[PDB]
C-alpha cells in the first residue's frame, strides 16, 4: 500500500515554498517522507490511547488535539 | 591469573620517513662517465612513485634513491626562498608536493617532476650531453610522455631518451625469457605475459592496488580501531612502515582469521607499536580529614533523618492504631468514615502502610521529651535486634539445610539465581522499555483517569559451596573486559588503563597483520576495490587469454613455467606460496607451475635498465633530439621492454 | 572427487565435465549413461561431486 | 643558540634554490596549464583499459573487527561479527557509521 508515496514531490515542494526554500535537492523528497511518517505515527499512537481509554472505536479531533498538546505542539481551532 | 602469567609486552617504536644525511654531489661518477668508451654511457632513471632511482648505466647500483617530492616555501622572516626536492624535504615545515597523482603510476605535477630531475642531475655532478634511460608506467598516457620528453629535450637538452617498463627491465635482469611477470609496486599491481622476451602488453592487466593503497588502508583501519581518539598523530608514512614490518600474506586466510582474536596466544599474534609519550602527605591527611568529616556528617544527616522518621512514623502508627481502635469500637457504619481519617478504606489497606511504617522503623519537663526521644531510639533498637535475630534464625536453618540437604540446597540457589536472573532481565528489559518513548507514561496514566545483591549473594554461595559453579557463570564475569572481544581487538590480553601515558599512545595491530595484504587477493570483499583478485587475474591470463592467442605456442605451459614476482610490494611473507597454491588449483593437474622471486626486487628493475641501456637493441630504440623536434614527444620506438 | 568447474554437453549424447580440487583440475569425457546419472542427481557447476569411473 | 644556527646552516646546505643550474635552459618556459589530472587527460584524449572486474561471489567480513560476518545490520548497513559488535555499532556516534562504510568504499547515500 505504501501511501507515504502519495505525498508527491510537488506537495513537498509547496511545503518548502511556504517554508521559504529556493532550491531543493532531489534527495529531499525521500527524506521528507521519512520525517512526515515518523511524526504522524507518534501523534496517531497517542490519539488512539485517548480513543480507547474513552472506550471508543472512533478517534476524535479532541483525541488528536490532546495528543498534540501532550507532544508540546498545541493546535488551536479544532477545540478547547 | 590469565594475564599475570604473561611477560611484559614487546613493543616497537613508530618509524617514519625522515631526513638522514646530506648527499654531496658525486663528481666521481661524472668523471668516469667521460672516461668510459664512446656511446656506452647513459643516465638511468627509474621513475618509482615511491622512489626515483638514478645513476650510471656502467654501475651496478644507483647513485640516488629519492622520493619524488618537492617543498618550496618563502621563509617570511628571512626573505629568501627555499626549495627542497627529495629527502631534503624532511620526509621541517613540510610544504611537500609530489610529482605523481596519488595512487597512480603517472606523473602529473610537472613542476615537481622538473624539480626532482633538477635534483638528480645536480647530484650526479652535471656540469653541462648524456643519454637518458627513463622507466615508464605500463600503458602510460601519451600526454604524460609528451610532457616528460618535452622537459628532457627543451629544458635539459639531453641528446637522446628511451622509455621502458620497470617490471620488464627487472625480468630481463633475472634471465627472463618467457613467463608471466607479476609486479606489485607503490602505484599498482600488474600481470604481464612475456613471450620470447617480448611483453604481450595487449594481454596485460592492472589491479589498481599497491603499496600506497596498503598504507592508506592500514591508516583508515587504525583510525577506525581507535575512533574514540588515538592521542598520537597517525600518519600514512607511519602505516607504510607498519605494513612493511608486520604484515604478511595468510596461507589460508579464513581459517587463520576466524581464530585470530581468540584469547589464548593473542600476545603472540599481536604486535604493539609505541607512539612517543611523556609522563610525569599533609594534604593526604587533610583530604582524609575532609573525607572523614563529610562522610560522618552525611551519616549524621541520615541518622537524623531516620531518627526523625522513627518518631514520626511510630506516632503515625499509633495514629493509625487509634483510628483502628475507634473504628473497632464505634458502630460498623463508622468503619469506612473512621478509617478515612487514615485516608484508607479498610484495614486491608491500612495494614499495608502500617507495615511499611513498621518496616521503615524496623529498617531504621523536657526530660520527659528526651526520654520519649530516647524511647524512639530504643524501640528501633529492639526492632533492629529482632531483625538481626530473625536473620540469624534464617541463617541457622539455612546452615542445617545446606549441611543436610546440600544438593537440594544448592539446587534451590541455582533456581533462585535463575529466577533472580529472569527478574533482573525483566527489570533490565523494563528499564529498556521505561523511557523508550516518553508518552508511554502519559498514555497509560489516562487508563486510570479516564536484585543485584541477591544475585551476587546467590553467586557467592554457589562459588563457596557449589563446586560445579564457577566464576565464569557470574554476571560479573559476563561483564568483565576479559570476556570482551573488543578489548582483545584494541588492547590484547593485558588489562588496559587510560591513566598510563605509555599504554595509551600505542596501537595494537591484530587482524590487520593479515587483513591488509589480502586486499590483493580479495579486493572487493576487504576494501571494495571491485576488481578481480591477483590469482583470478593471473588465472584469467594463463587459462583464458594465452591459449586463445593465435601466434603463441606451448601456452600455458611455456608461460606457466615462470611466474615472476617483481616490485617491493611483493616482498610479503608467503606471497609466492599463496600465489602458487592459488594458481595450482586453476591449472591442469601436475602442470609445471613455478613461482619465482626476483633478486633484490626493488633495485633489480633499475639494474635491468642499466644493463640494457647501451645494447644495440636499446640504441635502436633511442630517440634523438632531432627526431623529437620532428616527431614530437608522444612518438616512441616500440621495443620488447616498452609500450606500444 | 572435485568441484564441478565445467559441464559441457558435447553432442545432441556425450558430456564433458571439468572437476577441480585444491591441487589441480581435470576434464572427463562422460558416456550418456554416466551423464544422465550425473544429471539425475542435481549436479550443477559449483557443486562438489564424487564419481567412480569404472562402476 | 647553536641549535638554531646549526639548523639554519643545514637548510642552506640542503637548499636547491641557492644553486644555479647550468644545464637548465632559461629560454623554454612551460605552459602554466600543463599540470592536468588523469581524468582531465583521459577526458581530453577522448591504454588504461587494463583494469578487470570479477564475477565470483565475495566473502562477508565484519566492518569493525574484520572477522567474518554472518550478519548485515538492516539499519546502519554495517556488517558485523556478533552481538557484542552489534551493540557497539548501534551505539556509535552518528558520524562514525559512514566511516566504517567508507573504509571499504561504501556509503549510505
Ligand atoms: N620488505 C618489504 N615488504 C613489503 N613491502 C615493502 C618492502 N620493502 C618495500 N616495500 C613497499 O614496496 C613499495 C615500493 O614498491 P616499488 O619500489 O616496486 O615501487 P616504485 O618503483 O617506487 O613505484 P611504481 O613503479 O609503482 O611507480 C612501497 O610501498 C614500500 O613500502
Ligand atoms: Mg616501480
Amino acid at each position: 500500500r505504501d501511501n507515504i508515496q502519495g505525498i508527491t514531490k510537488p506537495a513537498i515542494r509547496r511545503l518548502a515554498r511556504r517554508g521559504g526554500v529556493k532550491r531543493i535537492s532531489g534527495l529531499i523528497y525521500e527524506e521528507t517522507r521519512g520525517v512526515l511518517k515518523v511524526f504522524l505515527e507518534n501523534v496517531i499512537r497517542d490519539a488512539v490511547t485517548y480513543t480507547e481509554h474513552a472506550k471508543r472505536k472512533t478517534v476524535t479531533a479532541m483525541d488528536v488535539v490532546y495528543a498534540l498538546k501532550r507532544q508540546g505542539r498545541t493546535l488551536y481551532g479544532f477545540g478547547g | 591469573e590469565p594475564w599475570k602469567r604473561l611477560p611484559p609486552p614487546t613493543v616497537y617504536p613508530v618509524k617514519e620517513a625522515r631526513f638522514e644525511k646530506y648527499i654531496p654531489p658525486q663528481l666521481d661518477g661524472r668523471e668516469r662517465a667521460l672516461a668510459q668508451p664512446p656511446g656506452q654511457v647513459a643516465i638511468v632513471i627509474d621513475n618509482g612513485s615511491h622512489s626515483v632511482r638514478a645513476g650510471w648505466n656502467f654501475e651496478d647500483k644507483p647513485r640516488l634513491a629519492i622520493p619524488p617530492i618537492m617543498s618550496k616555501y618563502r621563509d617570511r622572516k628571512m626573505g629568501k626562498t627555499f626549495s627542497f626536492a627529495g629527502s631534503d624535504c624532511y620526509a621541517a615545515r613540510s610544504h611537500i608536493r609530489n610529482a605523481f597523482e596519488a595512487g597512480t603510476g603517472i606523473v602529473s605535477n610537472w613542476d615537481v617532476m622538473e624539480h626532482v630531475l633538477d635534483y638528480v642531475f645536480v647530484k650526479l655532478g652535471m656540469n653541462e650531453d648524456m643519454p637518458i634511460v627513463m622507466t615508464e608506467a605500463v600503458a602510460n598516457l601519451p600526454y604524460s610522455r609528451k610532457s616528460m620528453s618535452e622537459i628532457i629535450f627543451e629544458c635539459y637538452g639531453a641528446p637522446s631518451l628511451v622509455y621502458g617498463i620497470d617490471s620488464l627491465f627487472s625480468f630481463r635482469h633475472n634471465q627472463g625469457q618467457t613467463g608471466l611477470v607479476v609486479s606489485s609496486s607503490y602505484s599498482a599491481t600488474h600481470v604481464i605475459p612475456v613471450y620470447n622476451r617480448k611483453a604481450l602488453l595487449s594481454q596485460a592487466i592492472r589491479l589498481n592496488w599497491g603499496g600506497w593503497h596498503m598504507a592508506e588502508y592500514m591508516l583508515k583501519l587504525l583510525k577506525l580501531k581507535y575512533y574514540t581518539g588515538f592521542p598520537g598523530k597517525l600518519n600514512s608514512s607511519q602505516t607504510e612502515h607498519m605494513v612493511r614490518d608486520f604484515c604478511y600474506v595468510s596461507l589460508d586466510y579464513d581459517r587463520e582469521l576466524a581464530g585470530y582474536l581468540d584469547w589464548t596466544g593473542l600476545e603472540d599474534r599481536e604486535r604493539i607499536v609505541q607512539y612517543p609519550y611523556t609522563e610525569e602527605e599533609e594534604e593526604l591527611a587533610r583530604i582524609a580529614e575532609r573525607k572523614k568529616e563529610s562522610g560522618r556528617r552525611l551519616q549524621e544527616q541520615a541518622a537524623k533523618m531516620r531518627l526523625e522518621r522513627l518518631m514520626k512514623k511510630e506516632q503515625e502508627l499509633e495514629y493509625y492504631k487509634d483510628i483502628q481502635r475507634r473504628m473497632q469500637g464505634e458502630s460498623k457504619k463508622e468503619i469506612k468514615r473512621l478509617l478515612d481519617e487514615a485516608e484508607l478504606k479498610d484495614e486491608a489497606a491500612l495494614e499495608r502502610v502500617i507495615r511499611d511504617l513498621e518496616r521503615s522503623i524496623k529498617r531504621a519537663r523536657q526530660q520527659r521529651l528526651l526520654k520519649s526521644n530516647w524511647e524512639a531510639r530504643q524501640r528501633a533498637k529492639a526492632e533492629k535486634e529482632a531483625e538481626k535475630a530473625r536473620l540469624a534464625e534464617e541463617a541457622r536453618l539455612d546452615e542445617e539445610r545446606r549441611k543436610n540437604d546440600l544438593e537440594g540446597w544448592l539446587e534451590e540457589k541455582r533456581q533462585l539465581r535463575l529466577a533472580k536472573l529472569n527478574q533482573l532481565k525483566e527489570r533490565e528489559r523494563l528499564k529498556a522499555d521505561l523511557g523508550n518513548r516518553k508518552s508511554l507514561a502519559s498514555q497509560i496514566r489516562m487508563k486510570n483517569i479516564a536484585l543485584e545483591a541477591a544475585i551476587r549473594s546467590l553467586e557467592n554461595d554457589l562459588l563457596r559451596y557449589d563446586k560445579t559453579f564457577s566464576y565464569d557463570m557470574t554476571l560479573d564475569a559476563q561483564r568483565d573486559w576479559s570476556k570482551s572481544l573488543l578489548h582483545a581487538f584494541r588492547y590484547g590480553p593485558r588489562p588496559f588503563d587510560p591513566s598510563s601515558q605509555a599504554e595509551t599512545h600505542r596501537v595494537h595491530l591484530n587482524v590487520e597483520r593479515i587483513r591488509v595484504p589480502e586486499v590483493l587477493f580479495q579486493p572487493a570483499a576487504i576494501a571494495g576495490v571491485d576488481q578481480a583478485g591477483l590469482v583470478e587475474i593471473a588465472g584469467d591470463i594463463l587459462c583464458q587469454r594465452l591459449p586463445s592467442l593465435p601466434g603463441i605456442q606451448d601456452a600455458p605451459d611455456a608461460f606457466l613455467r615462470d611466474v615472476f614476482l617483481t616490485g617491493g610490494n611483493t616482498l610479503f611473507q608467503n606471497f609466492d606460496e599463496r600465489l602458487r597454491q592459488g594458481l595450482m588449483a586453476l591449472l591442469p593437474v601436475g602442470a609445471p607451475l613455478r613461482v619465482r622471486r626476483a633478486q633484490d626486487a626493488i633495485l633489480d628493475a633499475w639494474r635491468g635498465a642499466a644493463g640494457w641501456a647501451c645494447t644495440e637493441e636499446a640504441k635502436a630504440a633511442w630517440i634523438t633530439r632531432e627526431e623529437y623536434l620532428e616527431k614530437g614527444g608522444e612518438y616512441i620506438k616500440e621495443h620488447d621492454l616498452g609500450n606500444a | 572427487e572435485g568441484e564441478v568447474t565445467e559441464m559441457t554437453p558435447e553432442e545432441a549424447s556425450t558430456l564433458l565435465i571439468g572437476l577441480k580440487s585444491a591441487r589441480g583440475q581435470k576434464k572427463l569425457r562422460l558416456d550418456p549413461s554416466i551423464y544422465e546419472a550425473i544429471q539425475k542427481e542435481r549436479v550443477q557447476v559449483g557443486d562438489v561431486i564424487y564419481i567412480e569411473t569404472n562402476t | 643558540q647553536s641549535a638554531q644556527a646549526a639548523h639554519q646552516a643545514l637548510v642552506e646546505q640542503l637548499d636547491l634554490h641557492s644553486i644555479h643550474k647550468t644545464f637548465r635552459n632559461p629560454n623554454w618556459r612551460p605552459n602554466q596549464r600543463r599540470n592536468k589530472t588523469i581524468k582531465a587527460i583521459l577526458g581530453e584524449s577522448q591504454t588504461n583499459i587494463e583494469s578487470a572486474p570479477s564475477l565470483a561471489p565475495m566473502k562477508h567480513y565484519c566492518d569493525v573487527t574484520g572477522l567474518p560476518a554472518p550478519y548485515l545490520d538492516p539499519k546502519t548497513r554495517l556488517r558485523y561479527h556478533n552481538k557484542e559488535i552489534f551493540a557497539m555499532i548501534r551505539n556509535l556516534p552518528q558520524g562514525m557509521g559512514e566511516q566504517f562504510l567508507e573504509a571499504r568504499g561504501a556509503h549510505t547515500v
